[PDB]
């Protein structure tokens, strides 16, 4: 569980976040870090290079539909399991996305935080951040069957 | 590494599963199913209830290619190639499922071994199926 | 959450299980297949062949003792963090040891199982014993801190 | 398995680092501890408070090992033989810890080299930080 200061401090790094800029490159890194996540965006256009990776913007425009779910998440960090419930059975039962994609996604995103915010992602703010990318994607895979 | 004794007993004991081995293969895949289901959604194309000839045909060719590396367990990376290839550019697993299968690999090899799986067996097995997951991750980055 | 079947599965294999001899084949094993958790067990004597690891007294005795407190947790399925807090604290802070040995103990015990049972340890009994095996390991490491 | 380009990026990247491979070892531990606190079972003896001595100097010997790696990368297994034969034989460190760690040398990385670390250069990075990991634990059975 997060305490106190621990929930303070990932809201107010998040008050500094552009949601769609840090979705389109966390989704963005996974696809170049991990190509294998390549697998569920075959329409989604030019994935050759890193660089056409990152500018798709199929990518980007993924990016930013999962980071604003992330994002809306964060306002109800002490009932995750229930916030993603719906969004687990879609996975699961729909898009049948292995849910390790979410840790590795996860992974990928505390990252760009920690390169997009330098010195102020410190290692306590960085284990805030551990325990709400593995609460998210728990709840996440929570409705696999 | 697999050693010489890890080869050895890798060799016997698959030896003795001998024309079983399909058998065996989609059993350790239904064990796989039904104990991490989250690897089910890798097949979201098949019928995965028990006896599916799906999972049985599956099963043929995963113990097939675990033949085809037994028989080139010193050649292993170019004997397994095509599969690397296929998981690595196709079907895209993650690779954390490799372990799962190989548990379920082994469990079933157990359960039919009643003598060959002594714990230097048990220990040779899980190693010769490490490096096959190794091997067919290997192309994945 | 073990289903109901699945607890049921669970309790009758269990009635057959020789909880000492089971203990100790099973900790051997993991001594025998992840020889570096013999580090654990410093002063046990001999472990410097899969023989003398499985015919070590030491290791036996204490095969039988985790395996007697594990036993002891299948009558607490529902509250298995609390049944082992006791022992999670004793293993971060006495005993030092990595959490995912318990993790690979579960494991090498299902494989025990398989081989001592046969074509009895189905598909659907190995996955309920997978859930209980998880859900002990996690009880154990809960209380790491 | 390491390709050129992976090695041209983690070269650049980790000569960046230069002077300060030490105190990003050192801040990757304490990022760890913090972050996966089952890590420090590993580390009992230890007086892990931040700044710490013992944490700077054996963050040091982590990064001058990294050091030595990505010096003679197209042979790590030989440059880090004697620390594989430690980790091995003397440790017991499960090899999820590894993934732990690297995770945390990334993180240092990306907070440190905001100019430098690319999506190119990050995935060279990860693929380096595993392969490390594989020659450390490549003797544990
Ligand atoms: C932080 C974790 C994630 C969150 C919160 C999330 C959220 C979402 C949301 C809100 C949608 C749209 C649902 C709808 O259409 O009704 C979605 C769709 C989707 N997600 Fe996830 N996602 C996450 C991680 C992932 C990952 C890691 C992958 C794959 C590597 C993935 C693959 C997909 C796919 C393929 C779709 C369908 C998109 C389409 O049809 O255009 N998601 N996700
Ligand atoms: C010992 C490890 C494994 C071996 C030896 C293996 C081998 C194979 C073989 C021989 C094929 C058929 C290739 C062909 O049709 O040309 C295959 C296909 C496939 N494998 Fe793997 N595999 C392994 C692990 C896994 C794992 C862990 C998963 C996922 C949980 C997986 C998912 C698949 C899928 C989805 C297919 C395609 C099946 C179809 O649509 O018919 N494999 N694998
Ligand atoms: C099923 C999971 C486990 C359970 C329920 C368990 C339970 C126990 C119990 C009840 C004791 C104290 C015995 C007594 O009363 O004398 C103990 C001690 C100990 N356990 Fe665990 N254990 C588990 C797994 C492990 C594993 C996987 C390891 C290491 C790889 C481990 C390492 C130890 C050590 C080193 C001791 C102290 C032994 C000594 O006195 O030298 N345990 N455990
Ligand atoms: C990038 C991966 C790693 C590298 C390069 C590395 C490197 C090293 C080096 C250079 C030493 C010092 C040996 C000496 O003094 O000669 C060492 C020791 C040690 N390492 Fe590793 N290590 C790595 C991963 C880990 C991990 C993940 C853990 C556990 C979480 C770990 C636990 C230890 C411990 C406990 C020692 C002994 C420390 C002491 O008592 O001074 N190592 N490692």
């Amino acid at each position: 569980h997060l305490t106190p200061e621990e929930k303070s401090a990932v809201t107010a790094l998040w008050g500094k976040v552009n949601v769609d800029e840090v979705g389109g490159e966390a989704l963005g890194r996974l696809l170049v870090v991990y190509p294998w996540t390549q697998r569920f965006f075959e329409s989604f256009g030019d994935l050759s290079t890193p660089d056409a990776v990152m500018g798709n913007p199929k990518v980007k425009a993924h990016g930013k539909k999962v980071l604003g779910a992330f994002s809306d998440g964060l306002a109800h960090l002490d009932n995750l399991k229930g916030t993603f419930a719906t969004l687990s059975e879609l996975h699961c039962d729909k898009l049948h996305v292995d849910p390790e994609n979410f840790r590795l996604l996860g992974n990928v995103l505390v990252c760009v935080l920690a390169h997009h915010f330098g010195k102020e992602f410190t290692p306590p703010v960085q284990a805030a951040y551990q325990k709400v990318v593995a609460g998210v994607a728990n709840a996440l895979a929570h409705k696999y069957h | 590494v697999l050693s010489p004794a890890d080869k050895t007993n890798v060799k016997a004991a698959w030896g003795k599963v001998g024309a079983h081995a399909g058998e065996y293969g989609a059993e350790a895949l239904e064990r796989m199913f039904l104990s991490f289901p989250t690897t089910k959604t890798h097949f979201p194309h098949f019928d995965l209830s028990h006896g599916s000839a799906q999972v049985k045909g599956h099963g043929k060719k995963v113990a097939d290619a675990l033949t085809n590396a037994v028989a080139h367990v010193d050649d292993m990376p170019n004997a397994l190639s095509a599969l690397s290839d296929l998981h690595a550019h196709k079907l895209r697993v993650d690779p954390v499922n490799f372990k799962l299968l190989s548990h379920c690999l082994l469990v079933t090899l157990a359960a039919h071994l009643p003598a060959e799986f002594t714990p230097a067996v048990h220990a040779s097995l899980d190693k010769f199926l490490a490096s096959v997951s190794t091997v067919l991750t290997s192309k994945y980055r």
